[PDB]
């Protein structure tokens, strides 16, 4: 999810996004996750 | 050989114990009743 932000054409601008992924092996950091939404047997960790 | 086996055991045990930080409650059917279990890799 890509939130609105100032464009990167102008210096000193940041683009803001949220990643929502099914929990699994790989690059996942449960402590730094915003929350871990849960489904039946399947998780979906959303990042800050 | 003993040091190699110790190193493998230490890595395996730490990896197995690390899986207990991601324990979440689900719903599964044991026998004939749907109960709230607590689930959590298992490297060879």
């Amino acid at each position: 999810f890509i939130l609105p932000s100032k464009s990167l054409e102008v210096a000193g601008s940041f683009i803001r996004f949220i990643t929502v992924f099914r929990i699994g092996p790989g690059l996942v950091d449960k402590d730094n996750l915003d929350t871990i939404l849960i489904d039946g047997d399947s998780q979906w960790g959303v990042s800050k | 050989l003993e040091v190699y086996i110790y190193y493998n055991i230490k890595s395996l045990l730490v990896a197995l114990a690390q899986n207990n930080k991601a324990r979440f409650y689900s719903k599964v059917k044991l026998l004939g009743l749907t109960v709230d279990q607590s689930t959590v890799v298992y490297p060879s």
